[PDB]
């Protein structure tokens, strides 16, 4: 069996290599500056770390 | 007492490892306050006049 017509066909792909570099802030997020919760955050304290 | 404090504590350690952290934020502080969504009526002393 042997070809005789032909197309150059093109095939695109994707490699997800980077997802996105993400940053948080532990008492801003969970903590919202107001002095209550920072006095009741330092007993759990080293979650944040 | 500074940013370096909160990223020696949160290593638990006085020596740390060289590079780039995130430190906990800081807000701007409010200008003021404004209350204006509701007003009462006033007082008649029409007939007292
Ligand atoms: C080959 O394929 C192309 C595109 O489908 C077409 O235009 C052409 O006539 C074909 N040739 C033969 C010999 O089949």
């Amino acid at each position: 069996s042997i070809p005789t017509n032909f197309s150059f066909g093109v095939t695109q792909e994707y490699i997800q290599t980077t997802i996105q570099k993400v940053t948080v802030d532990c008492k801003q997020y969970v903590c919202n500056g107001f002095q209550k919760c920072e006095q009741l955050l330092r007993e759990y304290g080293q979650f944040c770390s | 007492f500074n940013d370096l404090s909160q990223l020696h504590c949160s290593y638990e350690s006085f020596d740390v490892e060289s590079g780039v952290y995130s430190v906990s934020s800081f807000e701007a502080k409010p200008s003021g306050s404004v209350v204006e969504q509701a007003e009462g009526v006033e007082c008649d002393f029409s007939p007292l006049l």
